[PDB]
C-alpha cells in the first residue's frame, strides 16, 4: 500500500533523505576504531553515565555478530537492533550452505547491502546508521577494519571514527598513527585508543568501553580497573 | 466590436488605420488611464469621456 | 587613576580659556571684522527683511527662475535674485522666499527628519576588539576589507586592482557575530549606519522599496560608511498577512537590496556588513562573489580558544584562589560562547540571593548546573531515538 | 493527488530527528506518573493513577499494573487502549517461548521483542507510533532482579531506578538523593510513597489514586511471588509512613 | 502573591538604584525579563506596582496606533520610543506581545507583536552608554514563554 | 513533489534531467576503445590518507570478457552490477556461448527504465533512480572490440571513446583532437593517463588511479599496481624530451 | 479502485494528543443523554427517545440492545456507528467465546473485545 | 512555405533581419539568399537543449 | 580605593558641565551662500525684486474655448486672456501658465506638468565604465553596437536599404557576465541620453500610482531626441499573464498594462532605443517578449575557456605582476567561472600579497588564491533548491 517516493531527487543532484540520514548519525554517540598489526580495538564512549543506571544488563554499543566478527554502531540506537539481527541470520545461513565462517569482506557487503536496499523501496526511510565492522579472516591473522554508510558505500580503513565530534579524533589520528608503522603490540595499540577517546570524553575511565578482538575468536572486554590503570598511566606520562 | 487572439495579428494596427481613413471622428483612449489613485476621479473620467462623445 | 585626571584637567583649562577669549573678540576686538562685517550683515538683512517664508523647490529654470511650491499650497513662479548661489539649488531643497514678492533670497535650509534619525546612530560602543578575542583570525579578514584601504591607501595602489567589497557573517549561533560587528565600527570610527532587516517589511505595501533607497542616499552622503544589516535572515519569515509578506513583499526587498549594493547607480563608498544565520535563503545575486568578496565562516570554538574566551568574562567577577577556571572549559565539549556568557551572569545572580559578595569556586560550579538544565530540559529526546 | 493528503510520518526532518516520535514522547508526559525502584530484596512497582473521580471503583480496576506471566509485571504509561494491544501481544510471545523450551522466557528476551515491535511502526508503513512506555519488572535465575524501560521509539535501557509520565525530572532528582543500594523490601516501600507524595498534583495522596505491587524472593523454598495489593492494604501502609 | 513580589524587586530596582552592587559582583545588567502565565493572574498589575515605587513612567505599548500620531505606525518606531523614554527616565516599556491571535500569524511568522519586540531588543542592547546603564527596561509579557519565537 | 508520472509541459520527465546530473558529480572515468585493446581508467579519489586505497572498487568484472567501470554513486550501482552478472551467466547456460556485448547493455538499460509507480501486483522494485553510468566494454566475434555507454535514461550509444564524470568537458575536447584510428594498445594506455592527469584533482599517482584493459587473449584483466607505477614514470620521460 | 489512504489518517499533534480522538468526544457530547446506576442487585440503564415527527414511530428502532442474554448495552453519539458496532461486537463475542468455552463471555472480557475494535479503527489507514 | 507558426510580428522580424545580413556583407540590395537566412535568426526558437534521449 | 573614589565623582559632573556652553556659542555663525560676486548682483536684483514680474501664481489650463479657461491649483476657476504680446499658439491644452497675481491675466506661459521630478533624478551623468572594459572581443558586443549606436550615428546606411532599423535589444543570462556592465559601457560611448529606471521603484499601495509615473517618464523620453530607456529588474512588473482570483496581483498588473500601451502606441515611438536587462526570459511576460519591441535579442554567454583567457588580460595587467604569467595557465585550473568571479582571483591574490609582505603579486600568490576562492564560493548553493515548478 505505502510506496510513496521518498527518494525524490534533489535537482542539485542529491537525495534529501540520504543527506538527513548522515545528519542523524552525527547527532548520536561517538566510536573510534584502530587496527594494529595483530589486533583490532573498538572503543566507544557511553553516555550511560548517570548514577542509578545499571551497565551489567544495559546493552553495550559493541555487539557480537559471530565468533570472530564484531560490530559497533553510531546513530539511531532503536535502529541498530535490526542490523544486528540481519547480520546474525546471515552468519548462520553462510555456514549452512557453503560451510566455513564468514570472511570479513563478505559480511561487510552484506550489511552494506541491507542499507542500500531501504532507499529502493518507497514504503521505508533510510536507516540513519553507520557501523564499524571488525574481525579476522577464518584461520588467519589479518586484521581487518571496515566502516559502512547509510548510503550503502563501504571501504576498509587503517583507523576511522564515526559519530559526534569525529573531526577532532580524525585530526588527532593523522599525526599519531603512522600508515607504515602500526602500534606494535596489544598494549601499545590500546594505550593509543584510550588517548584518542580521552580528547572528547574529558577524562574519566568509567565512561569508555574498550573491547579487543584478536585472531582465533578472542572477543574480550577490559573491566573498570584495567581502564583506570591505563588512564592513570597516560596521566603520569602526559604530566611529566 | 471586440478584437482578441494571439499577439502579432495587427489588432491594434488595423483598427487605427481604418478608423482615421473613413472620416469618422477617432478618439484615442487607453484603459490604464481610467485607473486612478484619487477616490472618485476614475468615475469622473468615464462620465467625461462619455459627455464629450455625446456631442 | 592619575593618568585619566591629568588629561581631563588639561582639556578643562583649554575649554575655559578658549571660550573667554572667543567671546571677548566677537564683542570687543573688531578690526578685520568691524566696518566690513557691520555693512554685510546690514545689507543682507535689510534687503530681504522678515518674516521669510520657507518653500520647497520642485524644479529650476536656468534663466534664473524656479517653480516653488509652498507647503500650504498656492504655487509660485519666483525669481532667483541677489545673495544666492545656484550650487545648492536642486530638487527637494528648502529655500527662503520673501513673504511679499517671493524671490529666492537664498538657500541655507536643511531641516532634520525623524526618518533620518532611526537610520543614523549616535552610539560609541564601550567594547573594542579584544573583548571579542578568540576566533582570532575571523576579525582579521573583516579588518582586511573595512579598516585597511582607508588606513593605507599605499598597499592597494601598489598591488593595483580594485579593492575588496563587503562581507557576510554566518555560522553557528553563540559565535559572537553581533559583537564582532560592534567592534569593526568602533575601531575605524567611520560613519556607522545600522538597520535591522525586519524594518524593511512593513504592513504598508510597496513602502519597502522607498525605505531602503532612502537608506542608501543618506549613506552615500556621509561616505566613507559601514552599513549594518543585522539579521537579514529575518526578511525570510516576518510577515503580517500573506501580501505584506509572501512572494510579493519578499521580491520587493530583494530587488531593492540588489540595486543599492550594485546597479547602474554607480554607488559611492558603502561598505555593507550583514549579520545572518541563513545562507541558504539569500538571493543567488549576492553570494555571487564579486559583490561581496571573502565571506566569513564561524563555528563553535575549540577547548583552547574557549580558554581565551572565559578569561575576558571572569576578570569582571570577583577573583579568588579557590576558583577553578580551567575545569568549566574542559568539561564543555565544543559548547558555544553565548552559554559561557550566560554562566557568569548566573554566578552573580546566585551570589546576590545569598547576600554574599565574593565570587569563588562554589558560585561558578553552581551556575553551570542552571545553564545546562534549560537547554537540556528543552531536549526532549530523552532515551536516544 | 493523494500525496498531498499524506502526512509522511516516515520521513526524517532536516534535524535528522523523527518529529513524529518526539510528539509521542509528549503524550506520555500528559499521563499519570509511574516509578520504578530496584532493591536487592525485591522490586516495588508503584504508580499513581491519572484518574481520580469519586465514582471510580478502585477495587475492581487494574489499569496501570498488568501481569505478563507469573514472573514478570509491567507498569503502563500513556494511552490505555494502545497499551492493551501491546500487552496481549507480549502475553502470547511469553507463552510461545514456554511451549518451545519448557523454560520461562528470560527478561532480556521479552523486553527486546517488544522493543522490536514498536520500532517497526516507525520504520515503514506510515503508521502512527504507539503512545506508550512501559516499566518492566521481572525475575529470573540469570541476572537476578532486572528492571528496564522502553519508550515509543523502540529503544530500551536498564536501570537501578527510573520514572516515566508527568514530572519526570522532579521524580528523578528525589530518587537520586534518597536511594541507597542496600534497602530491604519494607524500606523500599517507604521510599516509593515518599517520592509519590511530593510530586502528586492533587493535594492529597489517597489509597484510591494509588496502585502498588511487589515481586519478592522472600517466598520460601526458592520461589518468587507476585502480589498486587488490594485497595484496602495500601490504606494500611499509607498510615504507616504517616501520609494521613 | 508574596514570592513573585520579591523576585522582580530584586532584578529590576536593584541594578538601577545601586549599580555599585551589580558591578562588584561583575554580573552584566539584566536585559529581558519574561512575564508569563494564564490571563487574569495579574501579569501586568505586577509591573504597575514596581513602576510606582521606582518612579518609572509605565508606558504600555501594545501595537496600538491610536496614540501614535507622529509616525503613525510602530512597525519602524524604535528610536523615537527610546528617545521619549530616555528623556523621561526612569521607564518600564511593558511590551505585551500577544502571540495568541491564532495559528494564522503566530505559527506563520511568530506573530506581528514579536516582530516589533525583536527590533527593539537588538538596538537597545547597545545604544549610547545605555547597555549596562539602561533606565528603559525591556519588560516582556506573553501567554506562555514557550509560544515565543525560539530566537527571542 | 513532482511525480515520476508527471510531464514538464516541454515534454520532459523531470526525474531523467536530475539523474544525468549525478553522473557528473562522481569521479572521472575515461574509456578509449581502439582496434587492439580497450583501456579503462578511473580516478579513485581517496578522501583521507587513513583510508586504504585498494578496498575501493570502481573497475568491476561482469564476466571473463566483459569488464565494466562505473561513475556516480557506487551504491546505486551495487544492484545493477549483480543483475548484469546473473544475466550474462544465464545466457552462458542457455546457449554455451559468450553473451553479445550489445545485448548485455540492453538488459541493464531495461532495469534502468524501471523506477515506476509499482501499480497493481506489477514488480517495479525501485521507485526512483539509478544515477550512475557504465562504460561497458567487451570483445566478441561479431564486431571486434566494442564499447557502450549506458545512461540512467534507458538510452545507450556505441562510442569510439567517451569521458564521463567531473572533468568530462575538458577531457571531451582533448579526445576529439587526440583520438585516432591508428592507436596501438601501448599508445592508448599512455594517452588515457595523459587526459586523466589534466582533470585529476591530485597529482597523477597509482594510489588514486586504477587502470584496466580487455585484450583478446587475456580477456579482462585489471593491471598490477606495480605496472601502473611504471607507466606513470614513462609518460614523464616522453614529456620531458619535449 | 486503488486505495491510496494506505497511510494512517491519525497522527500526533505538535502539541501532544491525537487530534481526531479529541474531536470524537465533542461529537459524543452533542448526543442524546443516557445514564447508568449500579445497584446492589441489578443495574438500570435508560435513555430518551428523540424523533423527527410523530409520524416516525420510534418503537421499531431499539437503542438498548442485548449483546448476550446477560449483557445489555446503551450508547450516545453517532446513531449509525452504534448499528454496526453492536453487530461487530455480537459477532466476535460468538467467534471467540461461543466456540471456545460454550458459555457466553464474562462481562470484563466482553468489554475488552469491544475495546480492540476502537483502538484499531485508529491504527489502520 | 519555409515558415509555419510564425505570427505577423515575427515576419516583420524576418524581413528587417535579412537586410541587416545585407549591411554586414556591405551589399546595397538584399538578395533572396538573406531572407532565407534571416528566418533562422528570429523564430522564437533557439532550442532549449540538444536532445539527450528523445 | 577611597582616595580614588572622590576623583570618580568629579569626572562625571565635569564632562557634561563643559559640554553645553560650547555648542550654543559655535552656532552656524551667520554663513549664507552668495559670497563675493553677490554684492554686484545687489545693484541689478533690487529693481527686479520689487517688480511684480514675480509672483505669477502658477495655474494650469483646463479648456481653450475658441479667451482661455484656467483652473488654479487651489480649486477656483477663472476666465483669463492674452498678455503683453504672447502668440495665440503658445496656449495649449493642459499646459501650465503663470497669471498676474491680482486680476488674473496670462503674462508668461510655462512648460508642462509639474509631475516630472521623480523622473529627472533617474537620469545618470556619463558613467565612467568605458567601452573596452567589457570582456572578450565577442561578436555579441558588436550586436549591441548594431542595434543602438550605429543607426543613430549614421542613419544614412539604414535609409538606403529601406529597413525599419531594429530598435530593441534584450540582454539576458546567468549573473556575473555584466548585463549592467555593457549597458553602462554603451551609455559612455554613444553620447545619447541614458535614462535608467528601476522597475521595482514604481510599486506603491495606491493603485495606478505607478500609472502616473509610467506616463510622464514616457513623455520625458519622447521630447529629447536620441534616447535609450534602460529598464533593469523587470521581473517585478513584467511577470507572467495570470489571474490568481484572490490575491493582490491586481495592483501589479496595472503598471504592466500601462507599460504595454505606450510602447506600441497610437503615435509610434520617436527615436527611442529599448534595452532590457533581465535575469531570466522564463517568467517575463508574453506581450513584452513578442518580437517587434525586442527586435534582435542577444543572450550574453558564460565565457568559454578562450573567453576567460581573454578576460584574464584586463585584471592581471592592471596589478603589478612579474613577467611571464601565462593567462592560459590560471584559466585552465579554474572550473567554469563567470567573469565576476574571475575578477576576484586578482583581489584575493592582492590581499595575500599583503599578508605575505610582498610589494609584487606573483605567479605563486595566484596559484594559492585560485584554490581558496574556487572551494569557498562554490560550496553551498545559496538556497540549493529553487524549482518551484512541478
Ligand atoms: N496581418 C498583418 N499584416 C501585416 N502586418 C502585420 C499583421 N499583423 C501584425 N503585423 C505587423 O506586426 C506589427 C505589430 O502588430 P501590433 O503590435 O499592432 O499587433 P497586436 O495584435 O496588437 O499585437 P500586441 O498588441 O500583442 O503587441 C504591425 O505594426 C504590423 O507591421
Ligand atoms: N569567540 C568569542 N570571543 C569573545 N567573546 C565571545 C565569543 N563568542 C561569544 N562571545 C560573547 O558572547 C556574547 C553574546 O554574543 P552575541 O549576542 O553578540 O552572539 P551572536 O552569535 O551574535 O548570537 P545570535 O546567534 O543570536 O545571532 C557576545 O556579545 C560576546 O562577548
Ligand atoms: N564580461 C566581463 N568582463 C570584465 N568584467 C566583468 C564582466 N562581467 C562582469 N564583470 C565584472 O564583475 C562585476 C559585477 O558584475 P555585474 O554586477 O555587471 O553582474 P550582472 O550581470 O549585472 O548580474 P545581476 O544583474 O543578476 O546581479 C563588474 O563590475 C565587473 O567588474
Ligand atoms: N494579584 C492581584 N491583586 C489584585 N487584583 C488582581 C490580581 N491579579 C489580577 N487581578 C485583577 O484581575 C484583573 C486582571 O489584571 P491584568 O494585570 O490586567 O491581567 P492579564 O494577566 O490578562 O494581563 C484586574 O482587574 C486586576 O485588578
Ligand atoms: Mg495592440
Ligand atoms: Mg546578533
Ligand atoms: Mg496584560
Ligand atoms: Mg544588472
Amino acid at each position: 500500500g505505502y510506496d510513496r517516493a521518498l527518494s525524490i531527487f534533489s535537482p542539485d543532484g542529491h537525495i534529501f533523505q540520504v543527506e538527513y540520514a548522515l545528519e542523524a548519525v552525527k547527532r548520536g554517540t561517538c566510536a573510534v576504531g584502530v587496527k594494529g598489526k595483530n589486533c583490532v580495538v573498538l572503543g566507544c564512549e557511553r553516555r550511560s553515565t548517570l548514577k542509578l543506571q545499571d551497565t551489567r544488563i544495559t546493552p553495550s554499543k559493541v555487539s557480537k555478530i559471530d565468533s570472530h566478527v564484531v560490530l559497533s554502531f553510531s546513530g539511531l540506537n532503536a535502529d541498530s537492533r535490526i542490523l544486528i539481527e540481519k547480520a546474525r541470520v546471515e552468519a548462520q545461513s553462510h555456514r549452512l550452505t557453503l560451510e566455513d565462517p564468514v570472511t570479513v569482506e563478505y559480511l561487510t557487503r552484506y550489511v552494506a547491502g541491507v542499507q542500500q536496499r531501504y532507499t529502493q523501496s518507497g514504503g521505508v526511510r533510510p536507516f540513519g546508521v553507520s557501523t564499524l565492522i571488525a574481525g579476522f579472516d577464518p584461520r588467519d591473522d589479518e586484521p581487518k577494519l571496515y566502516q559502512t554508510e547509510p548510503s550503502g558505500i563501504y571501504s576498509s580503513w587503517s583507523a576511522q571514527t564515526i559519530g559526534r565530534n569525529s573531526k577532532t579524533v580524525r585530526e588527532f589520528l593523522e599525526k599519531n598513527y603512522d600508515r607504515k608503522e602500526p602500534p606494535a603490540t596489544v598494549e601499545e595499540c590500546v594505550k593509543l585508543t584510550v588517548r584518542s577517546l580521552l580528547e572528547v570524553v574529558q577524562t574519566g575511565a568509567k565512561n569508555i568501553e574498550i573491547t579487543v578482538v584478536k585472531p582465533d575468536s578472542d572477543i574480550v572486554a577490559l573491566s573498570s580497573e584495567e581502564i583506570n590503570q591505563y588512564v592513570t598511566q597516560i596521566e603520569q606520562e602526559k604530566q611529566e | 466590436a471586440l478584437m482578441y487572439g494571439p499577439p502579432g495579428t495587427g489588432k491594434t494596427l488595423l483598427a487605427r488605420a481604418c478608423a482615421a481613413q473613413t472620416n469618422a471622428t477617432f478618439l484615442k483612449l487607453a484603459a490604464p488611464q481610467l485607473v486612478q489613485m484619487y477616490i472618485g476621479e476614475g468615475a469622473k473620467l468615464v462620465r467625461d469621456a462619455f459627455a464629450l462623445a455625446k456631442e | 587613576t592619575r593618568c585619566k585626571l591629568k588629561l581631563l584637567r588639561m582639556e578643562r583649562i583649554k575649554d575655559h580659556l578658549l571660550l573667554e577669549e572667543e567671546f571677548v573678540s566677537n564683542s570687543e576686538i573688531l578690526k578685520p571684522f568691524e566696518k566690513k562685517q557691520e555693512e554685510e550683515k546690514k545689507q543682507l538683512e535689510e534687503i530681504r527683511g522678515n518674516p521669510l517664508s520657507i518653500g520647497t523647490l520642485e524644479e529650476i529654470i536656468d534663466d534664473d527662475h524656479a517653480i516653488v511650491t509652498s507647503p500650504t499650497m498656492p504655487d509660485y513662479y519666483v525669481s532667483i535674485l541677489s545673495f544666492v548661489d545656484k550650487e545648492l539649488l536642486e530638487p527637494g531643497c528648502s529655500v527662503l522666499l520673501h513673504h511679499k514678492t517671493m524671490s529666492i533670497v537664498g538657500v541655507l535650509q536643511d531641516d532634520a527628519d525623524p526618518m533620518v534619525s532611526v537610520m543614523k546612530m549616535d552610539k560609541s560602543p564601550t567594547e573594542s576588539y579584544s573583548d571579542i578575542g578568540g576566533l582570532e583570525s575571523q576579525i582579521q579578514e573583516i579588518k582586511e576589507s573595512v579598516e585597511l584601504p582607508l588606513t593605507h591607501p599605499e598597499l592597494y595602489e601598489e598591488m593595483g586592482i580594485k579593492p575588496p567589497k563587503g562581507v557576510i557573517l554566518y555560522g553557528a549561533p553563540g559565535t559572537g557575530k553581533t559583537l564582532l560587528a560592534k567592534a569593526v565600527a568602533n575601531q575605524t570610527s567611520a560613519t556607522f549606519l545600522r538597520i535591522v532587516g525586519s524594518e524593511l517589511i512593513q504592513k504598508y505595501l510597496g513602502d519597502g522599496p522607498r525605505l531602503c533607497r532612502q537608506i542608501f542616499k543618506v549613506a552615500g552622503e556621509n561616505a566613507p560608511s559601514i552599513v549594518f544589516i543585522d539579521e537579514i535572515d529575518a526578511i525570510g519569515t516576518k510577515r503580517y498577512d500573506s501580501n505584506s509578506g509572501g512572494e510579493r513583499e519578499i521580491q520587493r526587498t530583494m530587488l531593492e537590496l540588489l540595486n543599492q549594493l550594485d546597479g547602474f547607480d554607480d554607488r559611492g563608498d558603502v561598505k555593507v556588513i550583514m549579520a545572518t544565520n541563513k545562507i541558504e535563503t539569500l538571493d543567488p545575486a549576492l553570494i555571487r562573489p564579486g559583490r561581496i568578496d571573502r565571506k566569513i565562516l564561524f563555528e563553535n570554538p575549540d577547548l583552547s580558544t574557549k580558554k581565551k574566551i572565559l578569561g575576558i568574562h571572569t576578570s569582571k567577577m570577583n577573583l579568588s584562589e579557590d576558583v577553578n577556571l580551567e575545569t568549566l572549559v574542559t568539561t564543555k565539549d565544543d559548547l558555544s560562547g553565548a552559554d559561557i556568557q550566560a554562566m557568569c551572569t548566573e554566578a552573580g545572580l546566585l551570589a546576590l540571593r545569598e547576600r554574599r559578595m565574593q565570587v569563588t569556586a562554589e558560585d561558578f560550579k553552581q551556575a553551570k548546573e542552571r545553564v545546562m538544565k534549560n537547554k537540556v530540559e528543552e531536549n526532549l529526546e530523552g532515551l536516544y531515538l | 493527488g493523494s500525496r498531498r493528503y499524506d502526512s509522511r510520518t516516515t520521513i526524517f526532518s532536516p534535524e535528522g530527528r523523527l518529529y513524529q516520535v518526539e510528539y509521542a514522547l509528549e503524550s506520555i508526559s500528559h499521563a499519570g506518573t509511574a516509578i520504578g525502584i530496584m532493591a536487592s530484596d525485591g522490586i516495588v512497582l508503584a504508580a499513581e493513577r491519572k484518574v481520580t473521580s469519586t465514582l471510580l471503583e478502585q477495587d475492581t480496576s487494574t489499569e496501570k499494573l498488568y501481569k505478563l506471566n507469573d514472573k514478570i509485571a509491567v507498569a503502563v504509561a500513556g494511552l490505555t487502549a494502545d497499551a492493551e494491544i501491546l500487552i496481549n501481544t507480549a502475553r502470547i510471545h511469553a507463552q510461545n517461548y514456554l511451549k518451545t523450551y519448557n523454560e520461562d522466557i528470560p527478561v532480556e528476551i521479552l523486553v527486546r521483542r517488544l522493543s522490536d515491535i514498536k520500532q517497526g511502526y516507525t520504520q515503514h508503513g506510515g503508521l502512527r507510533p504507539f503512545g506508550v512506555s512501559f516499566i518492566y519488572a521481572g525475575y529470573d535465575d540469570r541476572y537476578g532482579y532486572q528492571l528496564y524501560t522502553s519508550n515509543p521509539s523502540g529503544n530500551y535501557t536498564g536501570w537501578k531506578a527510573i520514572s516515566v509520565g508527568a514530572n519526570t525530572s522532579a521524580a528523578q532528582t528525589l530518587l537520586q538523593m534518597d536511594y541507597k543500594d542496600d534497602m530491604k523490601v519494607d524500606d523500599a516501600i517507604e521510599l516509593a510513597l515518599k517520592t509519590l507524595s511530593k510530586t502528586t498534583d492533587s493535594s492529597a495522596l489517597t489509597y484510591d489514586r494509588l496502585e502498588f505491587a511487589t515481586i519478592r524472593k522472600g517466598a520460601n523454598d526458592g520461589e518468587v511471588y507476585q502480589k498486587i495489593f488490594k485497595p484496602q492494604e495500601i490504606k494500611d501502609i499509607l498510615v504507616k509512613t504517616g501520609i494521613t | 502573591l508574596t514570592k513573585q513580589i520579591k523576585e522582580i524587586k530584586e532584578v529590576i530596582e536593584l541594578p538601577v538604584k545601586h549599580p555599585e552592587l551589580f558591578e562588584s559582583l561583575g554580573i552584566a545588567q539584566p536585559k529581558g525579563v519574561i512575564l508569563y502565565g494564564p490571563p487574569g493572574t495579574g501579569k501586568t498589575l505586577l509591573a504597575r506596582a514596581v513602576a510606582h515605587h521606582t518612579d518609572c513612567k509605565f508606558i504600555r505599548v501594545s501595537g496600538a496606533e491610536l496614540v501614535q500620531k507622529y509616525i503613525g505606525e510602530g512597525s519602524r518606531m524604535v528610536r523615537e520610543l527610546f528617545v521619549m523614554a530616555r528623556e523621561h527616565a526612569p521607564s518600564i516599556i511593558f511590551m505585551d506581545e500577544i502571540d495568541s491571535i491564532g495559528s494564522t500569524r503566530v505559527e506563520g511568522s511568530g506573530g506581528g507583536d514579536s516582530e516589533v519586540q525583536r527590533t527593539m531588543l537588538e538596538l537597545l542592547n547597545q545604544l549610547d552608554g545605555f547597555e549596562t546603564s539602561k533606565n528603559i527596561k525591556i519588560i516582556m509579557a506573553t501567554n506562555r514563554l514557550d509560544i515565543l519565537d525560539p530566537a527571542l | 513533489d513532482r511525480g515520476v508520472s508527471t510531464f514538464s509541459p516541454e515534454g520532459r520527465l523531470f526525474q531523467v534531467e536530475y539523474s544525468l546530473e549525478a553522473i557528473k558529480l562522481g569521479s572521472t572515468a575515461i574509456g578509449i576503445a581502439t582496434k587492439e585493446g580497450v583501456v579503462l581508467g578511473v580516478e579513485k579519489r581517496a578522501t583521507s590518507p587513513l583510508l586504504e586505497s585498494d578496498s575501493i572498487e570502481k573497475i568491476v568484472e561482469i564476466d571473463r570478457h566483459i569488464g565494466c567501470a562505473m561513475s556516480g554513486l557506487t551504491a546505486d550501482a551495487r544492484s545493477m552490477i549483480e543483475h548484469a552478472r546473473t544475466a550474462a551467466v544465464t545466457h552462458n547456460l542457455y546457449y554455451d556461448e559468450d553473451i553479445n556485448v550489445e545485448s548485455l547493455t540492453q538488459s541493464v538499460c531495461d532495469l534502468a527504465l524501471r523506477f515506476g509507480e509499482g501499480a497493481s501486483g506489477e514488480e517495479r522494485l525501485m521507485s526512483r533512480p539509478f544515477g550512475v553510468a557504465l562504460l561497458i566494454a567487451g570483445h566478441d566475434a561479431d564486431d571486434g572490440y566494442q564499447l557502450f555507454h549506458a545512461e540512467p535514461s534507458g538510452t545507450f550509444y556505441r562510442y569510439n571513446a567517451k569521458a564521463i564524470g567531473s572533468g568530462s568537458e575538458g577531457a571531451q575536447a582533448e579526445l576529439l583532437n587526440e583520438w585516432h584510428s591508428s592507436l596501438t594498445l601501448k599508445e592508448a594506455e599512455l594517452l588515457v593517463l595523459k587526459i586523466l592527469k589534466q582533470v585529476m584533482e591530485e597529482k597523477l599517482d597509482e594510489n588514486n588511479a586504477q587502470l584496466s584493459c580487455i585484450t583478446k587473449q587475456d580477456g579482462f584483466k585489471i593491471y598490477d599496481n606495480e605496472k601502473t607505477a611504471e607507466l606513470i614514470k614513462e609518460l614523464k620521460e616522453k614529456e620531458a624530451a619535449e | 479502485m486503488t486505495d491510496r489512504y494506505s497511510f494512517s489518517l491519525t497522527t500526533f499533534s505538535p502539541s501532544g494528543k491525537l487530534g481526531q480522538i479529541d474531536y470524537a468526544l465533542t461529537a459524543v457530547k452533542q448526543g442524546v443523554t443516557s445514564l447508568g446506576i449500579k445497584a446492589t442487585n441489578g443495574v438500570v440503564i435508560a435513555t430518551e427517545k428523540k424523533s423527527s415527527s410523530p409520524l416516525a414511530m420510534s418503537e421499531t428502532l431499539s437503542k438498548v440492545s442485548l449483546l448476550t442474554p446477560d449483557i445489555g448495552a446503551v450508547y450516545s453519539g453517532m446513531g449509525p456507528d452504534y448499528r454496526v458496532l453492536v453487530d461487530k461486537s455480537r459477532k466476535v463475542a460468538h467467534t471467540s467465546y461461543k466456540r471456545i468455552y460454550g458459555e457466553y463471555p464474562p462481562t470484563k472480557l466482553l468489554v475488552s473485545e469491544v475495546a480492540k475494535i476502537m483502538q484499531e479503527a485508529t491504527q489502520s489507514g | 512555405r519555409s515558415t509555419d507558426e510564425f505570427n505577423g510580428a515575427q515576419l516583420k522580424a524576418v524581413t528587417v533581419e535579412a537586410g541587416m545580413i545585407a549591411l554586414r556583407n556591405g551589399q546595397s540590395s538584399v538578395k533572396h539568399e538573406d531572407f532565407v537566412e534571416g528566418i533562422s535568426e528570429v523564430q522564437a526558437r533557439k532550442s532549449k537543449s540538444v536532445s539527450f534521449y528523445a | 580605593a577611597a582616595p580614588y573614589a572622590a576623583k570618580l565623582k568629579q569626572t562625571e559632573n565635569d564632562l557634561k558641565d563643559i559640554e553645553a556652553r560650547i555648542k550654543e556659542k559655535a552656532g552656524v555663525k551667520e554663513s549664507d551662500t552668495g559670497l563675493a560676486p553677490s554684492h554686484l548682483w545687489d545693484i541689478m536684483g533690487d529693481r527686479q525684486r520689487l517688480g511684480e514680474e514675480h509672483p505669477l501664481q502658477v495655474a494650469r489650463c483646463t479648456k481653450i474655448i475658441k479667451k482661455y479657461v484656467i483652473n488654479l491649483k487651489q480649486i477656483a476657476k477663472f476666465v483669463v486672456g492674452l498678455g503683453e504680446r504672447v502668440s495665440p499658439t503658445d496656449i495649449e491644452e493642459g499646459m501650465r501658465v503663470g497669471v498676474d497675481r491680482s486680476k488674473y491675466n496670462i503674462e508668461l506661459p510655462l512648460p508642462p506638468r509639474i509631475d516630472p521630478s521623480v523622473t529627472m533624478m533617474t537620469v545618470e551623468e556619463k558613467p565612467d565604465v568605458t567601452y573596452s572594459d567589457v570582456g572578450g572581443c565577442k561578436d555579441q558586443i558588436e550586436k549591441l553596437r548594431e542595434v543602438v549606436e550605429l543607426p543613430l550615428l549614421s542613419p544614412e546606411r539604414f535609409a538606403t536599404l529601406g529597413i525599419d532599423p531594429p530598435k530593441g535589444i534584450l540582454l539576458y543570462g546567468p549573473p556575473g557576465t555584466g548585463k549592467t556592465l555593457c549597458a553602462r559601457a554603451v551609455a559612455n560611448r554613444t553620447d545619447a541620453t541614458f535614462i535608467r529606471v528601476i522597475g521595482s521603484e514604481l510599486v506603491q499601495k495606491y493603485v495606478g500610482e505607478g500609472a502616473r509615473m509610467v506616463r510622464e517618464l514616457f513623455e520625458m523620453a519622447r521630447t529629447k531626441k536620441a534616447c535609450i530607456i534602460f529598464f533593469d529588474e523587470i521581473d517585478a512588473v513584467g511577470g507572467a499573464r495570470f489571474d490568481d482570483g484572490a490575491g493582490g496581483d491586481n495592483e501589479v498588473q496595472r503598471t504592466m498594462l500601462e507599460l504595454i500601451t505606450q510602447l506600441d502606441g497610437f503615435d509610434p515611438r520617436g527615436n527611442i532605443k529599448v534595452m532590457f536587462a533581465t535575469n531570466r526570459p522564463n517568467t517575463l511576460d508574453p506581450a513584452l517578449l513578442r518580437p517587434g519591441r525586442i527586435d534582435r535579442k542577444v543572450e550574453f554567454s558564460l565565457p568559454d575557456l578562450e573567453g576567460r583567457a581573454n578576460i584574464f588580460r584586463i585584471h592581471s595587467k592592471s596589478m603589478s605582476v612579474e613577467r611571464g604569467i601565462r593567462w592560459e595557465l590560471i584559466s585552465r585550473l579554474c572550473p567554469n567561472s563567470t567573469g565576476a568571479e574571475l575578477r576576484s582571483v586578482c583581489t584575493e591574490a592582492g590581499m595575500f600579497a599583503i599578508r605575505a609582505r610582498r610589494k609584487v603579486a606573483t605567479e605563486k600568490d595566484f596559484l594559492k588564491a585560485v584554490d581558496k576562492v574556487i572551494s569557498g564560493y562554490k560550496k553551498f548553493s545559496s538556497t540549493s533548491r529553487y524549482m518551484q515548478y512541478n
